[PDB]
């Protein structure tokens, strides 16, 4: 850092008023645009042949499988299956696939009625970590917001050391500008519109 | 590391000097573990005091548990790179 | 009276890779944060 | 003699650094010295007029190079001769905004820390903090 | 009767007010001064930010307004500008590099970028041929992030220039910027790829030279003036008035800009 610099570094805060709502709105709009491009086109509309709710279908399935409980007999995994077992597996597989696509991530039943392949197990484990990670991130981002700490991530840096290390201030000042700007922005989107 | 120095000191005392550490020595170790935030070493020292000594200062046991549950909330229960999924050819052997 | 110094020679700016705190927010952004560090090191080596 | 000859070639562009690093004021100060400008100017007097003019022009350009690209674009819009005053005014305005935002005592500490990192003389730092304080009221 | 279109892109109100006062006092009311956000002719754009509708960002060193430090220098810096979308929408310069990483198709964006680079390359080679230089200097930021936009920029700029018969020398951003500020007489024509750093370099060169007006070539076909400071804006207005067919007024504004940069309006 040899050489008397012409100016003392100050925070690049110049947009004193930058409402969090506007930033998250822009993040949502960009997120929606990218999602639309990645997916492509909304698939062509389909008209249902019959009208029925998912809850009604689940209730009907439970009623159908409840009357055969006495007849239903368990057996070893390697042994041949029964008609009741096959029907139960198919129905529950379809039901839980629909639920997971919808958003009802109940891993306890999904791991039972949908896992039949090692690749399926890997996909489930990958999904299980992701959902928990998002839940933890949202909780702490909310608990961080309540405290008042900056929303964006902050690197573990000691700029007094960086100034001594580097010879020219230009790269060091640029790095501070980027991180200071990053720490002053909320990298969050509106997950209601995204889910919609 | 303060914990490493004290444990080595105890090792010297018990093995190379034939002196049994008392309750006071272990309490100091537990205090250091609580102070430093190392909540996994506290569990091990807690059992040591419950095994050789008579229990642990219940003040320190509770403090360690508080530190552990803070990590669970903040997610620092284990170093993150360990949790990253890997593969046979996805591991960088330095 | 032998050689004194090569004024032309300059010690290269030894870069340091930025290290982020290990929280859940870092794991979710691991790829993005790594890209920033790589960009930072590239900028340091080339200059801007 | 060799140092002045090397410096003259370096400024003229004939001589490049080992790693082809940019010929900025900071790098020259690092190698040749804090007062490379003074010794070079004295040495240039032993050279024909054309070389003297080139040395003066190169020195002036190097001094302009002491600012970052962003600072030059923002502040050097209305000429280089007015660059220093414009940059000083902008820095003072930033100081005023900092003071109005987070008090004075923190500003005093922040100015001290930056001066330590910024390689600023205590007198210059004291003058700057006094000027910004006076500008506030 | 006639109209001058003022575009504002990141310019403080003081500069815009100064420009309006200058034109009103010099023109005398014969030519009205309307404000808008896009134009193709008789347009002055104030502010560092790039306006919407410009594909080339040429800038030169006018003989009249040469600073004593940079007397005699002659180098043309042309920045290629990709089409600009709305501020909220993702810009092409970033979309062309992020979509590829995300796997999204990048055919239309590549086509648009290719067209912009070809036009910018054609402008650059025309300037090089007019000045008589044999080799031009391409400037591409060497960051890993911009590993796709620059690659296309080089692949197209070199193709067009080689087709024209001139040579191309590729370089980064820091080395060229230092050379342009310290030893600019060794560069005749320098093209710049579309990046934020290149934009700052163009502004720094336009300011260090003593304050000049940048020329923007738009899609519709034409030239619009661009300034960012009091002197640069004053020169931009003077050139614009000259284009409208006013010589004496243009000379007066140029003289006022040379004498009193920050207070031209009161000076004249």
């Amino acid at each position: 850092i040899s050489g008397v610099s012409p100016l003392l570094y100050f925070p690049p805060t110049t947009t004193s008023t930058t409402n969090r709502e506007d930033q998250i709105n822009k993040n949502t709009n960009i997120a929606i645009q990218m999602i639309k491009r990645y997916k492509g086109e909304v698939p062509p509309h389909y008209t249902r042949k019959s009208s029925a709710t998912i809850e009604q279908v689940e209730k009907e399935i439970d009623a159908l499988l409840g009357g055969a409980e006495k007849l239903r007999k368990t057996s070893t995994d390697d042994q041949p299956m029964d008609k009741l077992t096959l029907m139960e597996r198919c129905l529950r597989h379809a039901l839980w696939s629909y639920h997971k696509e919808e958003g009802r991530y109940d891993f306890d039943q999904i791991g039972r009625w949908v896992v039949y392949t090692p690749e399926d197990e890997v996909k489930l484990a990958q999904l299980k970590r992701e959902v928990e990670a998002k839940e933890k991130l949202a909780a702490l981002r909310k608990r961080r917001e309540e405290e008042g700490l900056p929303g964006g991530p902050v690197p573990r840096i000691n700029w007094p050391q960086e100034y001594s290390s580097f010879i020219d201030r230009e790269p060091v000042v640029a790095k501070r500008i980027r991180y200071d700007t990053l720490a002053s922005t909320t990298l969050e989107r509106d997950e209601k519109q995204i889910e919609s | 590391s303060k914990f490493c120095a004290m444990m080595d000191l105890l090792e010297e005392m018990q093995h190379r000097n034939r002196l049994k550490p008392n309750e006071e020595s272990w309490t100091w170790v537990m205090k250091e573990c609580v102070k430093s935030g190392q909540f996994r070493l506290g569990y091990c020292i807690q059992q040591v005091m419950e095994t050789e000594c008579k229990g642990c200062p219940a003040d320190l046991v509770k403090a360690n548990e508080a530190n552990a549950q803070k990590a669970k909330t903040e997610g620092k229960e284990h170093p993150g790179h360990l949790s990253q999924q890997a593969g046979l050819f996805d591991v960088k052997v330095e | 009276r032998a050689d004194e110094v090569d004024y032309t020679n300059l010690p290269a700016p030894k870069p340091q890779k930025t290290v982020w705190d290990d929280n859940i927010e870092t794991e979710v952004l691991r790829k993005y944060l790594d890209g920033l560090s790589q960009y930072d090191m590239e900028e340091a080596k080339y200059g801007v | 003699s060799t140092k002045m000859q090397t410096l003259h070639k370096l400024l003229t562009g004939e001589v490049s650094f080992k790693n082809k690093a940019p010929v900025k004021d900071c790098n020259i100060v690092h190698q040749f010295g804090e007062n490379w400008a003074t010794e070079l100017s004295a040495y240039a007097k032993t050279l024909p007029a054309e070389q003297q003019k080139i040395i003066v022009r190169q020195i002036a350009r190097v001094k302009l190079t002491r600012y970052t690209v962003a600072e030059l674009a923002a502040y050097c819009g209305d000429g280089p001769a007015l660059l220093d005053e414009t940059a000083r005014a902008a820095n003072i305005e930033q100081g005023v905004a900092f003071v109005k935002a987070k008090g004075v005592e923190a500003f005093e500490k922040y100015v001290a820390e930056e001066s330590t990192n910024a390689n600023w003389k205590p007198e210059e730092a004291k003058k700057f903090i006094e000027d910004v304080k006076a500008k506030a009221k | 009767s006639k109209q001058l279109t003022f575009i504002s892109a990141g310019a403080t109100a003081a500069v815009l007010q100064s420009a309006s006062a200058i034109v009103s006092k010099v023109a005398g009311g014969r030519v009205q001064t309307k404000t808008a956000k896009e134009a193709g002719r008789h347009a002055v754009v104030v502010g560092p930010e790039t306006p919407i509708g410009v594909h080339t960002a040429v800038t030169e060193v006018p003989k009249s307004a040469q600073d004593p430090l940079f007397s005699g220098v002659s180098t043309v810096v042309v920045r290629a500008v990709l089409p600009r979308a709305a501020p909220d929408s993702v810009q092409l310069r970033d979309a062309l590099d992020v979509y590829a990483s995300a796997g999204i198709d990048t055919k239309e964006e590549v086509r648009s970028a290719t067209e912009a680079f070809k036009k910018s390359a054609e402008v650059a080679v025309g300037k090089a041929k007019a000045k008589g230089v044999k080799r031009i200097v391409l400037v591409v930021k060497q960051a890993s992030k911009h590993n796709c936009i620059n690659e296309l920029f080089k692949k197209i700029s070199t193709e067009t220039i080689e087709s024209a018969g001139l040579t191309t020398e590729v370089v980064g951003t820091a080395a060229v910027a230092n050379q342009l500020i310290v030893n600019p007489e060794s560069l005749g024509v320098v093209l710049l790829n579309d990046v934020a750093a290149t934009e700052q370099i163009e502004l720094a060169f336009a300011g260090v030279v003593g304050g000049v007006s940048r020329v923007y070539h738009t899609v519709e076909g034409g030239k619009i003036s661009a300034g960012h400071s009091f002197k640069s804006v004053a020169l931009a207005v003077a050139q614009e008035l000259r284009e409208l067919g006013l010589s004496s007024e243009a000379d007066k504004v140029e003289a006022a800009a040379s004498k009193n940069p920050r207070a031209v309006v009161s000076a004249l």
